């Protein structure tokens, strides 16, 4: 569990937004994450 | 849509979608639902009834530009000279356009009724210990064009708030989880509570929902009006944890940025519920149900 | 200080403006009683109807509000723009801008009288029967006039009992309100008056409309002495429309011609206020008659 | 002098537009028949026949209860 580990809303945010910056991509659903 | 047949006994059109005039059946039952809800509510909590427009400073400051800038119905008005406004109704009535002369007021209309509340109660110091409860009611206004008449732009709005700690929040929302579904048992309604998110504005929306999800911050009691796959959300309960407290500086009884908490019931979309289940004439209504709603 | 403002600590909260509070349980208690007596005067064969805070813009325009008074007009507007707009917006007010330039008017006005939206729901149903149609309407409404004085609000409950028919049905429609709001003032033991009125109409042509409206006698106002007998508080409108509605409608009485309308109108908040000044803030301490009157026993 | 002549004229003018009456100097306006639109056009055709601006303490029921009062007035 991603949400178990600590990581809250914002986390998740700038989580979206720190892998469209490692890799080169850019839905976004529960699964996934 | 299966809710259509409702309507005309239910509803007259005002020439707007999800703005409909209520007839004196509906709104007898709106009453009721109302009276319901006041016979649950725990004691020592303070009942403020809010007007349908509220501080657009304090709802900017409550953070709702960032969530759903595409919902909020602002207010604006004709603020020039007399010959500014004078010009602008000559554009009426030549066939013109006059809103163009239109500016922002101060005011926006109430997207939930429990915003004004937070700074209300910042006003009052630091919390007592075991927190602080509120009542509060709104008509509320989301800019959400629909002819489904569970999806209004203009509908009333219950909500029960709690300001603390961490667990005076959490034990309140247990305590309404339990109890909102007697309510909807008593009431005769099918229902199930189930993880939800809020409609977040735009690509990152989306993923403050997943989280939002994720965290369990917010339940729906979810009731199948038109299919059970897409069933309507007729109460939420909501953890904001220390938004509101951080935002206001709410301190609670240990010095800390207070937690706060609602249960939001949706006046007509519980109506419209049970008028879909049950049907328009109220004497054929079952027995328990009449009984509980005092008919 | 202004005479009524002693009354705020235990009737409203601020909500950061003026004329827009919260109301406190003790004020809603009184607000609802007070709609409760006025229901229990209302005359049989009337249709109740509630309406929302908002109205059709096209039907209020429609109307002929703006020619009357545009200065008082609260129009809704949103942000109606392309997702990359709007985020645009908001990120202009992140950084210390005005996201408010991305707005336009929606299809919607926040409602500034109860009775507007009912002519047009009595004109879809054709042509009026003998006798005319009864009415009883209620819905916040808003007028943009901000002010401290808690008898001039932004946001108020309004309620009223509407007729729409011939000349006559409308004259012996508002006489007889006319009587009985005055002895439901009476029972409420309010001081008052009833006297010609006008409504202020705007700019310089609207001063003449106002005379003419005075000397018609279109427009009379229950008045209570709240801060001075010389500048009294108007709690009730008693009001003759003559066949503006039914024209703009096309609504046809059953002789076939434009029908008339008239209304009489109940500030909810204003008499609530009235209540509170007259007998003051603590209710055990009202008139046994007052208090069985509202049911309070 | 003639005021009071042409001011019966502007009147029986704005009732032209509808249909007559008996128009005298002591009568009511409102008796007559002039409603809010005729008072308007009227308050605007007494402004445009003696080319002067009515002021505000001056648009009142006092001024324009007939004939005679407003002869009075301008
Ligand atoms: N557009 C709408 N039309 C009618 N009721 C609504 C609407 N949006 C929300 N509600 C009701 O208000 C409650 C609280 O709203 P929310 O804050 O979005 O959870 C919901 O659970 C619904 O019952
Ligand atoms: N700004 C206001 N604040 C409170 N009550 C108001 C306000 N404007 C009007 N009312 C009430 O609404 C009634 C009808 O309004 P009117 O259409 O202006 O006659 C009045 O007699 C007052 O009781
Ligand atoms: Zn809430
Ligand atoms: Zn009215």
């Amino acid at each position: 569990k991603l949400v178990d580990v600590g990581l809250t809303s914002m986390d998740m945010v700038n989580l979206m937004l720190g892998v469209e910056a490692e890799f080169d991509f850019t839905e976004i659903t529960p699964e996934n994450f | 849509d299966p809710l259509d047949h409702l309507a005309d006994k239910l509803f007259h059109s005002m020439g707007s979608d999800g703005v409909y005039a209520r007839t004196a059946l509906y709104e007898s039952i709106v009453e009721r639902l109302a009276a319901l809800i006041t016979s649950h509510r725990e004691a020592g909590t303070e009942a403020l009834r809010f007007p349908p427009v509220m501080s657009r400073a304090q709802l900017e400051k409550s953070g709702y530009l960032k969530s759903f800038p595409n919902l909020l119905g602002c207010v604006c008005g004709l603020h020039g000279t007399e010959r500014e406004i004078n010009a602008a109704v000559s554009r009426f009535d030549a066939g013109g356009d006059w809103t163009t002369s239109l500016s922002p007021a101060d005011l926006v209309l109430s997207p939930a009724a429990c915003y004004p509340v937070y700074p209300i109660a910042a006003s009052r110091g630091p919390l007592p210990k075991g927190g602080l409860r509120f009542d509060v009611a709104a008509d509320c206004f989301r800019r959400e064009p629909s002819k489904h008449l569970d999806r209004l732009q203009s509908f009333r709005m219950r909500e029960y708030v709690c300001i603390g700690t961490p667990d005076d929040v959490s034990d309140f929302r247990e305590r309404w989880m339990v109890r909102a579904q007697a309510i909807a048992r008593d009431l005769g309604l099918t229902f199930r509570v189930d993880y939800a998110s809020d409609p977040f504005f735009g690509r990152v929306g989306q993923m403050k929902a997943v989280s939002q999800k994720q965290q369990q911050l917010k339940f729906e009691l979810l009731i199948p009006l038109r299919s059970e796959e897409q069933p309507t959300a007729c109460m939420s309960f909501n953890y904001h944890r220390e938004h509101f407290g951080t935002t206001w500086g709410i301190q609670d009884a240990n010095g800390e940025p207070a937690h706060t908490g609602c249960v939001a019931f949706g006046m007509d979309r519980l109506a419209v519920a049970m008028f879909h289940t049950h049907g328009t004439d109220l004497s054929a209504w079952p027995a328990k149900v009449r009984d509980i709603l005092g008919l």
